[PDB]
DNA sequence: GACCTTCCCCTGATGGGAAGGTTTATAAT
DNA sequence: AAACCTTCCCATCAGGGGAAGGTC
């Protein structure tokens, strides 16, 4: 099986690991751990961030790739953004600092 | 142990219980005090006057007649008119005769014909509250006065308290007390326009309440003590029967609802058949109590049960049709036929799909799926609002080809396309909007842009364009 | 767009101001219109519109008037994506406290007040008061008291005297609470009073007080005023197939605590009594408490299910849901899987993708490569074109695929190889294509297993998967610098095949030109393969200067050995093809070749020598039939003879001659000898079987039975499978242990009976279960080892310490077994090191000890080394990169960026799976005895005194290549300093583990049965008697006197009484402690200690990973100290290093340290980021602490930056941090 | 040409109905 | 669960008016 843009997962902004075949693989930390120990470092990024999470990420690198432009612009992981949401719902207040 | 419900299940075991003496004992209490706080509104011209006007609006179609009242201590239509003139027997003799020396002893009987018409609690409410209203505007003047020497004016509190106790009305205590020469005296000169003119607001109220400032404060004084003496009564009451609560309340276990909210939901209904309850009857407590505790158990079940919250008669109608289905179960032999409590019911025919169609419960997101795995509900849920990238990038595609369309055909229909279409611009605009600022109105635009749409319509210029449709 | 995450205590007032509503209502979507409800959950007023930039009432839905409140509704009609931002808020009724702060194992709460806990949970239950802020009067500030302690009570003092009951009183009592003049009393009290005791929580309270204070956020904050909602959209209560909604647990457990708290407001106002609102205010506080953490308090399950729902704090930690399964592993676009197989004709750089699935993987690519060639109008036409496959889309993927990098991984991923990056081949079909010698380092077979592949995006992600994860590029092991890539069955087999001889072979002892004519020979069907032929062969080898000079010459030869020559490469010798060429030879034969050509020439020859193996070991037959296994015709006798030498041990037992578990003995060593005879029986019948006649007389040779050539060359067959194979096959043991008096005695060919099958069903299950199930231990090991080593990358070019580790070979018992070259080779030195004599340089200061200073240094009789380890290194947040080392995929030194903390973590984690009379001197040299106490005795000899002594030999070389030890009380024959013969017995005397066992060696764990050090010289001396346990006073020399110890007398000691022993000396028997080892030794030494011990448990097998890698581990161990003093001085050891060091640099006193040894699940608890201590660790915890003091994340790591999606700050993200964090802060 | 009858669009009525609220008396712990 | 009752929101019906049509 196999997959390029699929769905969505509503709560988390990751791509559907369902349907069967037509969703994304599972990148675990063991192959972030396998990235990391390489230099590379834009492979990793735009697989947590233009492959799964950003909802900008998705859209802009598909319309980049058509345009024969290979270039990434990452952004922010949806899945951090929802953590923000469940750790300052509670009684923390977690926040972002300069720019 | 640890959970909350034990300190609530040991909690009870402590204040015995109360049959056939707590009863009719602690009730006469609780009556013994609304009977002090009762005739604390027997003197009170302020009622008089404003029930005069909620009594003549009952024969001019505003207020119903057993709206305002209960009964009378003394369900007779008749018994009405044969007490609307009587009890006047005392209303003109004490009134226009303080022309006020045997006015002291005519008031009492003037006041006994007020506590013979019980009114509703609705009423009754608004004239407690109206002695509370009238207390803490007196008062109101009292800490007025009070700063404005004590606390200013440097003056010992009891040189106020021996000069005020006893007056309360008239400035004879405040201008009597400049010729103490005491270091307060020479203080008491500036503030003489808060404490003048303060009992504008405060003597006035004597005309008002036909009442010296003083008993103003009697009244309230041993109306608390009657209100206290109820409450005190009452909180025993349901103390005691308690248990009964929960011996309710634990008939409704999977009702969507913890047990502890459930025996919460039936001890307010508890307190609710306890201050609408009369000793005199006989009909034991039990019995009473016990329609209003279930009762509100049951509609509160109602009430928070479906995470999406459903109107009361919804529910009974739909256990209702749970229950012909059920005793039916034994008859048809499995079970009855969608189009068979149609009859059954008084309800008619064809909205028992809708009712049964909505009767569904929400399924928790973390629900685990097949295989028993991890896998979650919430895992294998979509998300339909986001459009995919393959679209997006027709929208940028399309974005330009018109862009260079239009800016291929003349300026008038460019800025006219541009116009009528939201196209580049905030809200698209109307035909007499386009020609509001085009100088020439109607039927100009509407010519152009025919012309224009034709100009496109027409080959070697739509190619580009004319791909984008595909249908 | 930020650089910084700050995590502080949330104020009731604070709240308020995220919140864009107060939910009222319990209620959610209507019941009939599906639409949210006025002040609800889900009310698109309080949170957000339901359509995209459309209102609720439906009066505005242009995309014009977008900021705007309809009067109507109050729904600003906005982008509906807004509905996920929106937050809310609840105004609670009575107060209620933060489970967070009052159930984490350091009740906030609780040591807030010096109160103890089951205090407080009593306050809140309602079943006391408290009293608060008395004065002066008969009670305290902070007193309990009951009922009738209550009842007559306000009569003695009306005012002043304030009591409260339960959240209110918790409350009220942080507030009028004094954290600063409190704090100025607990100064003191830490000060005078001595008896740890009375520092137990003081020493942790003051802090507690003092951070408080300088995060700023007040203690009032403790208890939830204002409870803030979760918005909709992470919580949806979204429709699905059927009609029925799926909704979250969030929701129920919200809608109960607005529930209670109207209940309560409508009780409060309607005139209640005490029983029943003190029972709804605890209802209250296990609602939101169930809310914020289900599972602390009693569980409340949810609806229609049993299963108790899930709260807010559950969808953060474990390895499900957030932070693990969420921002650390994610889903991927642009990827696949499929099933792999074969694909010998690809090269080692390339590898088969299925046609379908890089249409569907590029497809992106794909349409816009067609709408630029003219090919397709606009991107749905392309669309459309690839949807019918039209031809030309075909040669369309072909351009785009060209030299366009993909990544390949396996399902377990153990070390860094398993992702690695190849050229794509488009090919049809749908199985995924692996190059054959690739499939060592994925370790994977083609029995079913799946891979998955990974299309880079950025210009970037294709450079470095050409320049850093292709395939050609990792050939070498980080782990160690042995080739990844070594010819498997296949190859190994045919090479070892054509570089036989047999002796008779057709046309053999003859003379050809060379490989052409060779080969020539054997294709034409005229010679054979094995002949004994002797040739030329013209062998290249650049000398000189370097300057390639082909010397051409005969030499003696095979007719195979000079073909497979014509895959060898230039500068290689001939000596490389003369011999066996067995598994174990090609793949040294590929090292040289690496190490003297290059990579660009390593490369082309393992791919050439893989096509040529597999061919010639395909035509050459070999197979295997039943006729091939020799069952020795000795085996019935060998059998039937040790079946019959226990029926006199039965009868020795049955009568009284031996008990049990004497022969018991008497069988198994019988039995364990026995079988020898019939495993040699066939051995030495195998390894010299066929038998021809040499040009005309009988010899025996290398025998060519087809299952034997398997097992010389390597391919497959090992040696027990062989015994196993044609013998029987041994004896299993039970469960217990207990091996059976009962061996097999029939083979594998014969057939196994009933009986015989059970014994191997038991040693069948347990291997395959313990295996089976030790999967989850080794990945549990690694994975702690990753969250202990991430942020350790190389940055800093010279530490500038001349410290170094002192290297010395393992050589232990009788020979040694890794050589100081080894434990040397690419490391750097510490100190100039000379030749045997003083003031000489056979090596500078520091260089790296690359393959020529390694052979230069083994000249001389140098066998100690001082070399530069990372345990001790001059450097702040990192390590420098000549400490290091150089090993790599490259000879070259360690690179300034790349991330050692990771890839040693693997190193160490890849080769868990897995694990599980006198002395007679050898070589001729001189007996060294080493710290030993002698003393003559009758027999004129010596004998030893001392239990430790060490047994070197000092040859006419001046090394040592021997070290026994000798017990007390030992017979000894020549003495220090004397000559031996060869092998002369210098000693006599009468003597009378695995990953579970690494784990505990990293965690730092006390031993059972630990042996006390001694702390100072001087004679030792007894002390008090028998009380307890014993006692032991330390007598120093010079110094101070006031040491001493309590240890048992149930315990036996090994020291000597009057006789002097230094600091660090075997008080006792028995294991060793590490913490113990740091402190009366050093940092040196216990590092020294855990890398010779760690190595021992993968030394036992096959396991080989340079000291460095575990020396990492050890270093990240004690990045914690303990300080001594105070000093001028106002923890971490390189912050409290540079912060006080600056100020000693400075006239300033410094402050003296001492370093703590912490486990690596311990050491990995303490870390300047606290997210990624969340990420693993206990977050719930975790969040609670590091929120309370206020604490400021700069991420200044990896695994922080791949949470937030940021370049990670190593290797390319180091450089791009690099150009960023010069100006920044700058 | 007016006068009477006719033909369509706003005010506001006001019939219908869904949604809520208050009581219910043998005792009932 | 049934019984009698008030508020609100519905989506629709007599009634008014501004002109409109057609002829003794
Ligand atoms: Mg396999
Ligand atoms: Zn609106
Ligand atoms: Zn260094």
């Amino acid at each position: 099986h196999a997959r390029s843009t699929g769905s969505y997962s509503l709560v988390t902004q990751q791509p559907l690991g369902g349907k069967a075949q037509f969703g994304g693989q599972r990148f675990g930390e063991m192959e972030v751990w396998a990235l990391e120990a390489y230099g590379a470092a834009y492979t990793l990024q735009e697989m947590l961030t233009v492959k799964s999470d950003d909802v900008n990420g998705r859209t802009k690198m598909y319309k980049n790739i058509v345009d024969g432009n290979h270039q990434m612009e990452p952004g922010m992981p949806e899945s951090f953004n929802v953590l923000l949401k469940e750790i300052r719902s509670l009684g923390i207040n977690i926040e972002l600092e300069d720019e | 142990t640890t959970d909350p419900v034990r300190m609530y299940m040991r909690e009870m075991g402590t204040v015995e219980l109360l049959t056939r003496e707590g009863e009719i004992d602690i009730a006469k209490r609780i009556e013994d005090g609304i009977n002090q706080v009762q005739c604390s509104v027997a003197e009170y011209p302020e009622a008089i006057t404003y029930l005069l006007e909620q009594y003549n609006r009952v024969e001019a179609e505003e207020a119903r007649l057993s709206d305002l009242i209960t009964g009378f201590v003394d369900i007779d239509p008749e018994l009405a008119r044969e007490k609307f003139a009587e009890l006047r027997a005392q209303y003109v003799v004490t009134r226009d005769t303080i022309k006020h020396a045997t006015a002291q002893e005519e008031i009492l009987k003037l006041s006994e014909v007020f506590k013979q018409f019980r009114l509703v609690p609705k009423q009754f409410d608004y004239l407690v509250n109206s002695m509370r209203v009238m207390m803490d505007r007196v008062r109101t003047q009292e800490r007025l006065i009070m700063k404005l020497c004590v606390e200013q004016c440097k003056m010992p509190k009891k040189n106020f308290i021996t000069l005020f106790t006893g007056n309360e009305t008239s400035d004879t205590w405040f201008n009597a007390a400049i010729a103490m020469n005491k270091p307060w005296s020479e203080k008491l000169h500036d503030v003489s326009e808060e404490v003048h003119r303060a009992l504008q607001k405060l003597q006035q109220i004597e005309e008002e309440t036909g009442l010296t400032i003083e008993q103003v404060k009697d009244i309230n004084r041993r109306m608390s003590i009657g209100e206290a003496k109820a409450r005190r009564a009452k909180k025993e009451m349901v103390e005691a029967n308690l248990r009964l609560v929960i011996s309710i309340a634990k008939k409704y276990t999977n009702r969507g609802l913890q047990f502890l909210d459930l025996i919460q939901e039936g001890n307010i209904g508890l307190m609710k058949a306890v201050d609408k309850f009369e000793y005199r009857r006989g009909y034991k407590f039990s019995t009473y109590a016990t329609w209003w505790i279930r009762q509100a158990i049951t509609r509160s079940i109602a009430d928070q049960a479906r995470t999406i919250r459903i109107p009361v008669h919804m529910i009974e109608t739909i256990n209702k049709l749970n229950r012909i289905s059920r005793q039916m179960l034994q008859e048809m032999g499995r079970e009855p036929t969608p189009e068979e409590l149609a009859e059954r019911m008084l309800m008619p025919e064809d909205k028992i799909r809708k009712v049964l169609k909505i009767a569904k419960e929400p399924i928790s997101m973390e629900t685990p799926i097949g295989d028993d795995e991890d896998s979650h509900l919430g895992d294998f849920i979509e998300d339909t609002t986001l459009e995919l990238p393959l679209d997006s990038a027709t929208t940028e595609s399309l974005r330009a080809a018109t862009h260079d369309v239009l800016a291929g055909l003349t300026a008038r229909e460019a800025k006219v396309l541009r116009m009528r279409f939201g196209i580049d611009m905030n809200t698209d605009y109307t035909l007499e909007e386009v020609g509001k600022q085009f100088d020439v109105t109607r039927e100009r635009i509407r010519q152009i842009e025919a012309k224009a749409l034709r100009k496109l319509r027409h080959p070697s210029r739509s190619e580009v364009l004319r791909s984008f449709l595909d249908d | 767009e930020f650089d910084a995450i700050k995590i502080a205590l949330a104020s009731p007032d604070m709240i308020r101001s995220w919140s864009f509503g107060e939910v009222k209502k319990p209620e959610t979507i209507n019941y009939r219109t599906f639409k949210p409800e006025r002040d609800g959950l889900f009310c698109a007023r309080i949170f957000g519109p339901v359509k995209d930039y459309e209102c609720l009432c439906g009066k505005y839905k242009r995309l014009k008037h977008r900021g705007v409140i309809c009067e109507k509704c109050g729904v600003e009609v906005t982008q509906t994506k807004v509905r996920r931002e929106r937050m809310g808020h609840i105004e609670l009724a009575s107060p209620t406290a933060h489970i967070w702060f009052l159930k984490s194992l350091p009740s906030r709460i609780g040591l807030l007040l010096d109160m103890p806990l089951r205090d407080i949970e009593r306050v809140l239950y309602f079943e006391s008061y408290v009293v608060i802020e008395g004065g002066m009067t008969n009670l305290e500030r902070q007193q309990i008291l009951t009922e009738e302690q209550y009842l007559d009570a306000l009569e003695e003092f009306g005012d002043e005297f304030d009591a409260k009951m339960g959240a209110e009183a918790i409350q009220a009592l942080l507030k009028s609470m004094d954290l600063e003049q409190e704090c100025e009393q607990l100064r003191e009290e830490l000060n005078e009073t001595n008896s740890e005791t009375k520092r137990k929580k003081l020493t942790k309270r003051i802090k507690l007080l003092e951070a408080f204070v300088q995060s700023g956020n007040k203690p009032e904050w403790m208890i939830l005023t204002v409870l803030p909602v979760l918005p909709p959209d992470l919580r949806p209560l979204v429709p699905l197939d059927g009609g029925r909604f799926a909704t979250s647990d969030l929701n129920d457990l919200y809608r109960r605590v607005i529930n209670r708290n109207n209940r309560l407001k409508r009780l409060l106002d309607l005139a209640a009594p005490d029983i029943i609102v003190r029972n709804e205010k605890r209802m209250l506080q296990e609602a939101v408490d169930a809310l914020l953490d289900n599972g602390r308090r009693g569980r409340a399950i949810t609806g229609s299910n049993k299963r108790p729902l899930k709260s807010l704090a559950d969808m953060i930690k474990g390895k499900q849901g957030r932070f693990r399964q969420n921002l650390l592993g994610k889903r991927v676009d642009y990827s696949g899987r499929s099933v792999i197989t074969v694909g010998p004709y690809l090269r080692l750089h390339q590898c088969g993708l299925p046609k379908k699935m890089a249409l569907e993987l590029f497809k992106p690519f794909i349409y816009g490569k067609l709408e630029l060639r003219g090919l397709a109008t606009t991107i749905k036409a392309a669309k459309k074109m690839v949807e019918r496959e039209e031809a030309v889309v075909w040669d369309i993927l072909d351009e785009v695929i060209r030299e366009h990098p993909v990544l390949l991984n396996r399902a377990p991923t153990l070390h860094r190889l398993g992702i690695q990056a190849f050229e794509p081949v488009l090919i049809e079909g749908k199985a995924i294509q692996l190059h054959p010698l690739v499939c060592a380092a994925y370790n994977a077979d083609f029995d079913g297993d799946q891979m998955a592949v990974h299309v880079p995006l950025t210009l970037e992600a294709q450079l470095e998967a050409r320049a850093l994860m292709m395939s050609t590029n990792n050939i070498l092991s980080p782990a160690n610098g042995e080739p990844i890539i070594v010819p498997s069955q296949d190859v190994v087999l045919g090479l070892y095949y054509m570089t036989r001889d047999c002796v008779n072979a057709k046309g053999e002892g003859m003379v050809l030109t060379g490989p052409k004519e060779a080969e020539r020979l054997y294709r034409s069907g005229l010679a054979s393969l094995h002949a004994r032929v002797k040739v030329r062969i013209t062998e290249y080898e650049k000398d000189a200067n370097g300057e390639l000079v082909a010397k051409t010459s005969l030499k003696d030869t095979t007719v195979g050995r000079a073909i497979l020559w014509m895959i060898v490469p230039k500068g290689l010798p001939y000596s490389i093809v003369n011999q066996a060429l067995g598994k174990k030879a090609i793949s040294k034969m590929l090292n040289t070749c690496y190490r003297i050509l290059g990579l660009k020439p390593t490369v082309i020859f393992a791919d050439q020598i893989m096509y040529t193996g597999f061919a010639y070991a395909a035509r050459s037959g070999a197979s295997v039939g039943i006729d091939d296994m020799v069952i020795p015709e000795k085996k019935h006798e060998i059998i039937s003879e040790a079946e019959a030498e226990v029926a006199e041990i039965q009868e020795q037992f049955q009568s009284g001659l031996v008990t049990a578990g004497e022969r018991y003995n008497k069988v198994i060593d019988i039995w364990a000898a026995a079988n020898d005879r019939v495993s040699k029986a066939m051995m030495d019948n195998l390894q010299t079987e066929t038998v021809i006649n040499r040009d005309g007389q009988e010899e025996k040779q290398v025998s060519f039975n087809s299952i034997y050539m398997m097992a010389d060359s390597g391919a497959r067959g090992s040696a027990a499978q062989i015994r196993q194979l044609a013998g029987m096959r041994g004896l299993m043991a039970k469960p217990d242990g207990s091996i059976i008096e009962t061996p097999i005695t029939a083979n594998f060919r014969e057939g196994l009976n009933v009986l015989q099958y059970f014994i191997s069903t038991h040693g069948a299950r347990k291997g395959l279960a313990d295996t089976a199930l030790k999967t989850a231990n080794s990945g549990y090991l690694t994975r702690r080892l990753v969250d202990v080593a991430q942020d350790l990358v190389v940055t800093e070019d010279d530490c500038g310490t001349h410290e170094g580790i002192m290297m010395t070979p393992v050589i232990e018992g009788g020979d040694v077994k890794e050589p100081l070259r080894d434990r040397v080779l690419g490391r750097v030195t510490a100190e100039d090191v000379l030749k045997p004599g003083t003031a000489d340089i056979l090596v500078p200061r520091n260089t790296l000890l690359h393959e020529q200073w390694c052979d230069l240094l083994e000249e001389n009789s140098v066998d100690a080394v001082k070399v530069r380890s990372v345990v001790s290194c001059d450097t702040d947040f990192g390590v420098c990169a000549h400490c290091y080392g150089r090993d790599l995929a490259r000879g070259h030194i360690i690179n300034k960026g790349e991330a050692i903390g990771v890839i040693a973590a693997q190193s160490i984690g890849e080769p868990g799976t897995q694990l599980t009379s006198s002395i007679q001197v050898k070589n001729k040299g001189s007996i060294k005895l080493s710290n030993v106490k002698s003393v003559v005795n009758s027999s004129g000899k010596l004998v030893i005194t001392s239990r430790n002594t060490e047994l070197k030999l000092i040859d006419e070389f001046g090394r040592t290549k021997e070290s026994y030890k000798v017990p007390y009380g030992a017979v000894l024959a020549k003495g220090d300093g004397e000559q031996v013969a060869g092998g002369e017995t210098v000693a006599n005397w009468d003597p009378h583990g695995g990953l579970p066992r690494v784990a505990d060696l990293f965690e730092a764990r006390r031993p059972k049965e630990p042996a006390i050090l001694a702390e100072i010289s001087g004679i030792v001396s007894f002390g008090k008697e028998t009380k307890g346990k014993r006692r032991l006073v330390i007598t120093p020399v010079d110094g101070s006197d006031p040491y001493e110890e309590m240890i048992p007398k149930w315990r036996q000691l090994n020291v000597f009484e009057g006789e002097r022993v230094e600091r660090g000396d075997v008080i006792s028997d028995g294991p060793e402690a590490p913490h113990d080892i740091l402190r009366l030794r050093g940092v040196h030494a216990v590092t020294r200690y855990i890398v010779n011990e760690v190595q021992d448990v993968y030394r036992l097998q096959g396991v080989k990973i340079n000291d460095k890698h575990i020396e990492v581990i050890v270093r990240q161990m004690l990045r914690k100290a303990t300080i001594v003093n105070a000093g001028s001085s106002d923890v971490e050891y390189s912050r409290v290093k540079i912060a006080n060091r600056e100020l000693e640099a400075n006239g300033k006193v410094g402050a003296t340290y001492s370093r703590d040894l912490l486990g690596i699940t311990k050491a990995s608890l303490a870390t300047e980021s606290f997210i990624s201590a969340a990420s693993f660790q206990e977050t719930t915890r975790v969040l609670t602490e590091a929120a309370v003091a206020g604490k400021r994340d700069e991420l200044r790591g990896l695994k922080e930056n791949v949470i937030v999606g940021r370049l990670i700050p190593a290797g390319t993200g180091y450089a791009y941090h690099q150009d960023r964090m010069r100006r920044r802060a700058a």
